[PDB]
């Protein structure tokens, strides 16, 4: 009765991240030059799939993102990179000694993809001031998920009803959105204030980001 | 190519014996061992044992010696596992899998046969008498498994009838209610008998519903 | 310039209700024994459809639910009954004198169908008490919309976690739901209290309805 | 059977003249008068007039004498309405309809031709210069109607580019912004010219975007 102890019990990882699971064995698995250590992915409601047989040998049709490892008592399956399709319980198993035993399994949770917005402020062009109207633009670029509270603040004063906003259709690949808010004023209402700014909040950001420019 | 095929979900009574197939195809079959593995709901993988189809030689895990019996049919290219003295402890998905043998790796797995070992139970059928249009019904209670079908007055009565979806209770038994609205005048004449079919227990229960004295 | 004044300007009606619209005319429309009064239904984003030509004569393919009316200065289109398909602006129009003039139109809004629940309480059967367990059942019958807050109250005491509930699939025809809550107790916990009740709230009801029974 | 067919939605400039067709079919045509009716957004029905296709005789409402001209083509079984000196006041769905004549009832109506009378305007194109990867863009502003298409460096540049959906302003004019993220190093070399097509005004506007002195 060889006890295989998987570590960790549960990990949450983002696609793009490298993840590693570990099987410790109560005794050595090394016999006749190989170690009889095998790893199984079980996706929910599906039978297990073998990935790695002999702590190294990748099974046919398993991506190279999955790798094998070592010998004695220390074994490690590595996912480099992790993909969304990788959400499953990973089981380690020995065939060194009867009875064939399985590790306790490791639950691999794919973390919800979070994309912080690239925030950019833009002052009105000279060519526009000459034409009599001022239009400041705040770009929230490639953010996920959709929910995002931004606000125009001119010389630390919350503006209202003087800005419209458009939003890009969610991107096919990375599911990211972009938002463009256009604060519009008169050349008068523009040469009146100094620091035109834009405070942005989103899960992705630690603290709200404020893009600002002077010489208003 | 390589396909292992097992039976669908089995309901079975405590103290009986299920024989689970495994139809091997797209490979030699007689050249590879077939391992068996037990998995309880949201728990992990337990090895039962393996049989070499050539000689029919079998290795068992200790915990399963005297519970499981691994068999085969070379002629029909099919493995078999017979579980006896069935208890709730044996409710689990059961998997056959092809053994790579060099590393003793289960290389191709069967879809798995989910085996549930509990007693099938017909419903108790209590009436829901009205006291004042009025509504009456019967409450089907403590049944296993789904489904139960409910007619009224031998299917003669069909309007006003709301046979509700089933509700699992802590007990692990189901319970629905069938109700029907009817003219409060016909209470004094028309007899109201709800009929309760439960093909699982070959049960058919009739219950007259009559206002409380 | 004959002015036709429709009355009312907007009515909201439920399907099943009889509704009537009225065209008052500044002068009589009666000429050579008929009145040249015509009514049009215009459904949103569709051209008008003629229903009634000559204050009586139904147009081909218009349901009998629509009716004509009178003469002189007083005209009336009647919908008996109203159906959901009747949501439209109804216009009255004269051809007595050039210029052909239209009434101001009447906006007919079909009211959201609201079905109050028929509430029924049911005591446990003798046959069940003998068997040791008590099951009280509260039926909310044919209610719309789905949202409905009911509560078991035993001798004016809010019960909790001692009742499960099932809900019927919304009916094909009238869109109505039914709910059955089964409060379960011990024969002991039953012979302990007196008035087993059930308070039901729903849009359909003026005030919450409480079905109750004694001899517990 | 009886079908009246009108043209689709017309955009037209103030001070010009639209001729609206009405293709009559499934009836005599030359036997029934064709009435015309104006409807503004979410407002009511205004009678313009009628033409007897036989003689081409026309009655007009006063408000439209000298605005509208009702015509016909017996040969082509088609009515016509020509509105002149077009002003915003003439933005409306226009309906042809068959006259029952006995009760002067518009019995079958045309789908209606929605006519909008405003001036089509090419966009002003102001640049969105960066100051520190950096983002730059141009803001298309004050255009009518949709659509405008925006390329970058004559379509050579395509990655990082977010041409946003259009936004209607109070003015009744549209305004979008097209932005592109680019390496902050290439600011000193690569030239960034956004190209703004507007097929409605046969406009194509190029604008270099260059960091603020």
């Amino acid at each position: 009765d060889i006890v295989l102890t998987q570590s960790p019990a549960s990990l949450a990882v983002s696609p793009g991240q490298r993840a590693t699971i570990s099987c410790k064995a109560s005794q050595s698995l090394d016999y006749e030059g190989d170690s009889d250590m095998n790893w199984y992915q079980q996706k929910p409601g599906q039978p297990p799939r073998l990935l790695i047989s002999g702590a190294s040998n990748l099974e046919s049709g398993i991506p190279a993102r999955f790798s094998g490892s070592g010998s004695g008592t220390d074994f490690t399956v590595n996912i480099h990179p992790v993909e969304e399709e990788d959400a499953a319980t990973y089981y380690c198993q020995q065939s060194t000694e009867d009875p064939r035993t399985f590790g306790g399994g490791t639950k691999l949770e794919i973390k919800r993809t979070v994309a912080a917005p690239s925030v950019f402020i833009f002052p009105p062009s000279d060519e526009q001031l000459k034409s009599g109207t001022a239009s400041v633009v705040c770009l929230l670029n490639n953010f996920y998920p959709r929910e995002a509270k931004y606000q125009w603040k001119v010389d630390n004063a919350l503006q209202s009803g003087n800005s419209q906003e458009s939003v890009t259709e969610q991107d096919s690949k990375d599911s990211t959105y972009s938002l463009s808010s256009t604060l519009t004023l008169s050349k008068a209402d523009y040469e009146k204030h100094k620091v035109y700014a834009c405070e942005v909040t989103h899960q992705g950001l630690s603290s709200p980001v404020t893009k600002s420019f002077n010489r208003g | 190519e390589v396909l292992l095929l097992q039976s669908g979900p089995e309901l079975v009574k405590p103290g009986t014996s299920v024989k689970i197939p495994c139809k091997a195809s797209g490979y030699t079959f007689t050249d590879y061992n077939v391992d068996w593995v037990k998995q309880r709901h949201g728990k992990g993988l337990e090895w039962i044992g393996d049989i070499n189809p050539n000689n029919g030689g079998t290795i068992y895990s200790q915990k399963f010696k005297g519970k499981a019996t691994l068999t085969v049919d070379k002629s029909s290219s099919t493995a078999f596992m017979e579980l006896r003295s069935l208890t709730s402890e044996d409710t689990a998905v059961y998997f056959c899998a092809r053994n790579y043998r060099w590393f003793g790796a289960m290389d191709h797995w069967g879809q798995g046969t989910s085996v549930t070992v509990s007693s099938t139970k017909g419903p108790s059928v209590f009436p829901l008498a009205p006291s004042s249009t009025a509504a009456l019904g019967c409450l089907v209670k403590d049944y296993f498994p789904e489904p139960v079908t409910v007619s009224w007055n031998s299917g003669a009565l069909t309007s006003g009838v709301h046979t509700f979806p089933a509700v699992l209770q802590s007990s692990g038994l189901y319970s629905l209610s069938s109700v029907v609205t009817v003219p409060s005048s016909s209470l004094g004449t028309q007899t109201y008998i709800c009929n309760v079919n439960h093909k699982p227990s070959n049960t058919k229960v009739d219950k007259r519903v009559e206002p409380k004295s």
